């Protein structure tokens, strides 16, 4: 049941053909359903009659089946430009596009054939085991408001840290981490921890 | 008259002139989709004949025409569910808003359901649902989701969306203060996060008043859902046309099928209600035939709906113009007859200044380039600034990396770099 | 549902196998309480039929008329009917009948009909093209022959009364120039009280059950219900946007009735699998638990289904929140659909979730790209 | 043949066209393709089947 999307597209071209088929047994209003009875039992001037109905019911069960083929071949056709682009953006690339190549951010992704179809192995970075952090959007040290260059202040409790946004490495706060913008006063939320040096030690020893 | 298709605008373009703006403003645009339409499903033998044993024994002489135009109609009607179910379940928890409100000073109170109605939709849902306006054998069934199960899920992915950010897309809601989220998000436009941290109360209220402006539109003007309701009339008037087409004789001699019954004998009302089978077949083919192409074209809208629920309400998107006009920040999605609506929230840049501009900087005869950022100058002084927003920064090594001499550069201009 | 899908298996699923239709009660008929005989025998037997340049029109009216002892009147040598079959004009009735007497030599009856031609039709009796009645003639050489010049042939039904002006030599001895007599019935079905019906006796009336019903000769099936409707003094009947009759006034006595269609729906047949169970709920679509382990959804009547108090993932899809399942002991329940699990997130202010590990996940999308490309040789599949 | 997608949009359209066009010239079964021919040629009952 997995490759139920390919097995509905086998099963509707073949429900489509046997009904195309079994249309052939239908009277139409015709004495038979079988175009060698009316000319077997009917003599030219009235089988004409007959074999017209069978004309005009047949000709509007082709109509109605190429009418329903054509539909579906546009269906068909949006999903192999889908499989098209998920082809180029997830195979060919690493895509942005959220959900776009599985759920997760998107790692890469393997095709795979199928009959009828395209399987993609969407392989993703699911982050899977939280922590809950005290955060701010600023620290104030000497009255500079610093930022983070990448990543987010977080506290354990007791101490201040910078880490990136998706898994928890705890950096020393230091002004290569982070960058000033302006005073402390505008900031809503900014909190108070020293920002480390990394220069001041080496001119100071 | 000739249509106008636009002011006519010379871009002030020369070879050193950049144009950086020093303000913004937090659009909300509105945007509309459909999603599903009326789950119709048709008896074509009660349509055909009318519970009449006379044309619904000729009506066997056809064939499979009539169950393959129920199976046509009842395909049409599953994938409305599945539309449905693509757009607005891709959460897979129902996420609830916390008790206390703290959200930086944005406000998204009439966008979150309200405890006090019937069914709990929000105040701009409950505009939406405001401004969207038989016997034959033609019959209407109820979608799998009732409104109030749609409200809920709009309800979870804008409780999400509020308190985590795009996380609950690509994992569990992992909570983030929502001041905190915004500044994400302006570092995906390319806007330094400060620029939000400094500017917090003015971006809350410029959001706040864009919330109030769309309230104030979708409340004066119905001409807004013209999509949905389009949808709707479309589907009305192809049910109207069908249900009228049994008046029609086709060469009978009457409409009336207990005319022709009570006024002919078996071997002549058999050769007239054969033209009414003929006609009456006929105009349902037309109709399912019309509703199959119509479905397609819903199902279209629906998967363009279900992409951007995935890319702007459980994502940022850097697909420019997909999530509104402006650089996309987030999207809000509200409920609607037949449809989704969101609320794109966009970065415009607004208040521009001209300066003189360079591609390097010459110093002791290197080259230096701007790490993120622009050559800038107010006619006096060079300055190294962001793309997006005008904040001018002295030139220093750590704004700028060099790459080999000066003599290279096609425009390079000379200034002192400052090392800290 | 193994015959809707022509299958002896069946899979899990909810299908519309069938109809639900509550069946006609009784019958009825109704029609206008009178009882004169019409005068038939004063236009079929009179004494001298009129000549066909100035025939003689009979309105029939406020009577009874029992057209089968005309139809079997082995004297005419043609009955033919046009609108109508000769069979059904006993359940049958009119407005007005209107009877047309004038004598004609027997090689003209071929031209009395609508759409034909020759000097008589063209002149002085021509029918409408789209005529309702009959045409009933035959062989009076026995006595309107003596010849009889007193004969005498020159828009529809105009009286038309040298110069375009013949008489007939009708003698005894003449095979084609004999004398006929025709009749020519034209019958009035227009929408006003009708006065001129069959032999058929009135029943009684039925109102607020689902009946056979029968006025005037307009035939349907419905529950018949008194109505606010506003009939003028001209109108028997009013209609639906489909032309079918959606209310009637009764004709002996004036009151106004709507007719409403016996209640009906869908019949949509929930079941597990076969290879699972042969147990089956059923859905009667839109219907209230009414006219048909019951319980009504907002989709209609569910049968057989066992109602829960809690909410499971929709299995089978009923409709409006609904869905069903097999479960343990076994029986079919039906319950609302559970959306997922609540989950208030830990917001505030200050607080932010960092996840300290990851999980690679490799999530499988299948999508179709192609179908069976087939090619039908059209001329063989029609006419092999 | 650079343009191939557009012609082939143009090309689809005229073949359209003229298959419309064409199927005039059809009896479906009639007397003749020509409707003047059956209303100079046939009687009223005759000419409306
Ligand atoms: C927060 O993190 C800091 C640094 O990792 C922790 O401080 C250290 O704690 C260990 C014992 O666990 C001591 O041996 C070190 O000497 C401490 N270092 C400093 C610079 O103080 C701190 O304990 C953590 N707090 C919590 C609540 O987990
Ligand atoms: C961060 O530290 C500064 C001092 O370094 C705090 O400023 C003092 O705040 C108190 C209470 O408002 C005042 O009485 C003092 O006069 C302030 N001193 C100065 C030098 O401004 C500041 O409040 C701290 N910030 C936070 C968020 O706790
Ligand atoms: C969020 O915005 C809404 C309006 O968009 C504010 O609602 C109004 O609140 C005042 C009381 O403060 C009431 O008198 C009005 O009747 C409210 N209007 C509506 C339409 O409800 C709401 O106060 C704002 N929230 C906060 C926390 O300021
Ligand atoms: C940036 O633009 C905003 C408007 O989008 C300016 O804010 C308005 O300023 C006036 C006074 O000049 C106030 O009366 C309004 O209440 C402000 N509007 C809002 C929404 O707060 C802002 O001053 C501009 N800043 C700069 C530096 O140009
Ligand atoms: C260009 O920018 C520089 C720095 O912002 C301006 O120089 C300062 O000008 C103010 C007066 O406006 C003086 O008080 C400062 O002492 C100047 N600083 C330096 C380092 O010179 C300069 O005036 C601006 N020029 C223009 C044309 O706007
Ligand atoms: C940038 O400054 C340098 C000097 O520091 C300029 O170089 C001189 O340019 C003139 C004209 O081409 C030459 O005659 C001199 O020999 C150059 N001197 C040196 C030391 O190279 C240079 O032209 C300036 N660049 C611009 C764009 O003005
Ligand atoms: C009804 O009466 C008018 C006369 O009032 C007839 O009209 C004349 O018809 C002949 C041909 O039949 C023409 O030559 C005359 O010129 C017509 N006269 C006028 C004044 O129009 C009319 O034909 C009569 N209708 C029928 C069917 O006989
Ligand atoms: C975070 O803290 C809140 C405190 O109420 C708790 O409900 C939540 O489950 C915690 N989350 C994690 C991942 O520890
Ligand atoms: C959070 O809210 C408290 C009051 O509940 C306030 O004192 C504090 O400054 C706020 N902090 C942030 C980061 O907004
Ligand atoms: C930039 O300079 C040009 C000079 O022609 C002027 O037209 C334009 O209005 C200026 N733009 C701004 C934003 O000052
Ligand atoms: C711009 O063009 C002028 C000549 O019009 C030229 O002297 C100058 O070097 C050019 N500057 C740049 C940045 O290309
Ligand atoms: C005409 O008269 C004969 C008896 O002379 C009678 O049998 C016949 O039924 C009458 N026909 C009609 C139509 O009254
Ligand atoms: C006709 O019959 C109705 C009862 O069905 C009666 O009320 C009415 O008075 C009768 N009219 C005549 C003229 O007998
Ligand atoms: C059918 O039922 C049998 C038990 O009677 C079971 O073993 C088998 O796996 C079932 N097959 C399917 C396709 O459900
Ligand atoms: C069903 O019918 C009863 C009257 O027989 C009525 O009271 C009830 O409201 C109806 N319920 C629905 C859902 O139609
Ligand atoms: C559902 O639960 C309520 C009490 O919460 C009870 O009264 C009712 O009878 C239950 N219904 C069924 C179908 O068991």
């Amino acid at each position: 049941s997995a490759l139920g999307k390919l097995q509905d597209v086998v099963n509707q071209n073949a429900q489509a053909l046997n009904t195309l088929v079994k249309q052939l047994s239908s009277n139409f209003g015709a004495i038979s359903s079988v175009l060698n009875d009316i000319l077997s039992r009917l003599d030219k001037v009235e089988a004409e009659v007959q074999i017209d109905r069978l004309i005009t019911g047949r000709l509007q069960s082709l109509q109605t089946y190429v009418t329903q083929q054509l539909i579906r071949a546009a269906e068909i056709r949006a999903s192999a430009n889908l499989a098209a682009t998920k082809m180029s953006e997830c195979v060919l690339g690493q895509s942005k596009r959220v959900d776009f190549c599985g759920k997760g951010y998107h790692l890469m992704s393997f095709p795979q054939s199928a009959p009828h179809g395209v399987v993609f192995l969407h392989v993703t970075y699911v982050p899977a085991q939280e922590k809950n952090f005290t955060t701010a959007p600023a620290i104030c040290h000497d009255g500079k408001a610093h930022f983070p260059r990448e990543g987010v202040f977080v506290s354990n409790g007791t101490h201040w840290f910078v880490t990136q946004r998706n898994f928890y490495e705890p950096q020393i706060i230091t002004t290569d981490n982070t960058f000033v913008s302006g005073n402390c006063d505008v900031v809503i939320g900014i909190v108070n921890n020293t920002v480390y040096d990394p220069l001041q030690p080496e001119l100071d020893s | 008259y000739t249509m106008s298709l636009g002011a006519e605008n010379s871009v002030a373009y020369s070879n050193n002139s950049i144009a950086i703006p020093t303000n913004f403003t937090i659009s909300v645009t509105t945007e509309i989709l459909p999603v599903s339409m009326t789950k119709t499903s048709v008896d074509c033998t009660m349509y055909i004949c009318g519970d009449s044993t006379e044309c619904s024994n000729l009506l066997l002489q056809y064939g499979s025409f009539c169950t393959q135009l129920n199976r046509a109609l009842t395909g049409i009607a599953v994938e409305q569910d599945k539309n449905t179910q693509e757009v607005f379940a891709q959460v897979k928890q129902i996420y609830k808003t916390p008790p206390i409100k703290d959200f930086g000073g944005f406000n998204f109170s009439q966008i979150l359901p309200d405890p006090s109605k019937p069914s709990k939709r929000s105040f701009i849902e409950d505009l939406l649902f405001n401004k969207v306006t038989k016997f034959n054998g033609l019959t209407v069934l109820p979608p799998l989701l009732t409104d109030e199960m749609i409200a809920q899920y709009t309800s979870a992915l804008l409780a999400g969306t509020i308190t985590s950010g795009w996380t609950f897309g690509a994992g569990a809601a992992l909570q983030i203060p929502f001041a905190m989220q915004m500044a994400y998000r302006f570092n995906g436009i390319g806007v330094t996060q400060n620029v939000l941290y400094e500017n917090q109360k003015l971006i809350a209220n410029q959001f706040n008043s864009a919330i109030g402006k769309i309230q104030d539109s979708l409340s004066s003007t119905a001409s807004a859902l013209g999509k949905l309701q389009d949808v709707v009339n479309q589907n009305a008037q192809a049910l109207n046309t069908l249900v009228k087409q049994l008046s029609s004789n086709f060469g009978a001699i009457s409409s009336v099928l207990n005319d022709i019954l009570s006024r002919l004998d078996k071997v002549e009302a058999e050769v007239q209600i054969d033209r009414l089978i003929t006609g009456r077949l006929q105009s349902l083919q037309t109709y399912v035939t019309q509703q199959l192409i119509r479905a397609a074209e819903i199902r279209a809208s629906a998967n363009l709906a279900a992409t951007k629920m995935s890319e702007c309400v459980l994502g940022q998107s850097k697909r420019v113009d997909f999530c509104g006009k402006g650089y996309h920040l987030m999207s809000f999605p509200q409920s609607a007859p037949h449809g989704v609506v969101f609320l794109h929230v966009t970065y415009v840049p607004a208040q521009e200044k001209n300066f003189t501009t360079a591609p390097a900087i010459c110093h002791d005869g290197k080259a230096h380039f701007p790490r993120e950022g622009v050559f800038v100058s107010n006619g006096t002084h060079w300055f190294v600034t962001q793309r997006n927003f005008y904040e001018p920064q002295i030139i220093t090594t750590d704004n700028t990396f060099v790459s080999g001499n000066c003599d290279v550069v096609i425009g390079i201009v000379n200034n002192t770099v400052y090392d800290p | 549902t193994k015959c809707t899908l022509k299958s002896f298996t069946v899979e899990k699923g909810i299908y519309q196998t069938s109809n639900f239709r509550v069946q006609p009660t009784e019958s009825i008929v109704r029609f206008p309480n009178i009882t004169n005989l019409c005068p038939f025998g004063e236009v079929f037997n009179a004494t001298r039929f009129a000549s066909v340049y100035a025939w003689n029109r009979k309105r029939i009216s406020n009577c009874v008329a029992d057209y089968s002892v005309l139809y079997n009147s082995a004297s005419f040598s043609t009955f033919k009917c046009y609108g109508v079959s000769p069979t059904k004009l006993n359940d049958l009735c009119f407005t007005n009948v209107y009877a047309d007497s004038f004598v004609i030599r027997g090689d003209e009856v071929r031209q009395i009909a609508p759409g034909q031609t020759g000097k008589i039709a063209d002149y002085n009796y021509k029918l409408p093209d789209d005529f309702t009645g009959c045409v009933i003639a035959w062989n009076s050489n026995n006595l309107d022959s003596k010849g009889n010049y007193n004969y005498l042939y020159r828009k529809p039904f105009e009286r038309d009364i040298y110069f375009p002006l013949q008489s007939y030599g009708f003698q005894p001895t003449n095979v084609g120039y004999q004398p006929y007599r025709v009749v020519v019935l034209s019958f009035e079905l227009l929408h006003a009280p009708a006065t001129v019906c069959g032999p058929k006796k009135s029943t009684n009336l039925v109102k607020n059950k689902c009946v056979n019903f029968n006025f005037n000769g307009l035939t349907g099936t419905g529950v018949l219900t008194e109505s606010n409707k506003k009939f003028l003094p001209f109108q028997q009947f009013g209609r639906d946007i489909a032309d079918t009759t959606d209310a009637v006034r009764d004709p002996q006595t004036l009151e106004i009735l709507d007719i409403t269609p016996c209640s009906f729906g869908g019949v949509s047949v929930i079941t597990p699998g076969t290879n699972t169970s042969n147990q089956v709920a059923v859905l009667y679509q839109d219907v209230n638990c009414t006219e048909v382990n019951v319980f009504q959804t907002r989709a209609g009547c569910l049968i057989g289904a066992e109602h829960v108090n809690n909410s499971y993932e929709c299995d089978i899809p009923i409709g409006a929140g609904i869905c069903a399942s097999y479960q343990t002991s076994q029986s079919i329940i039906a319950y609302t659909m559970s959306l997922g699990a609540e989950n208030s997130v830990a917001y505030s202010n200050n607080s932010i979730a960092i996840p300290t590990n990851f999980t690679i996940s490799v999530t499988t999308e299948i999508l179709p790209v192609s179908m069976t490309k087939t090619s039908v040789d059209c001329t063989m599949y029609i006419c092999g």
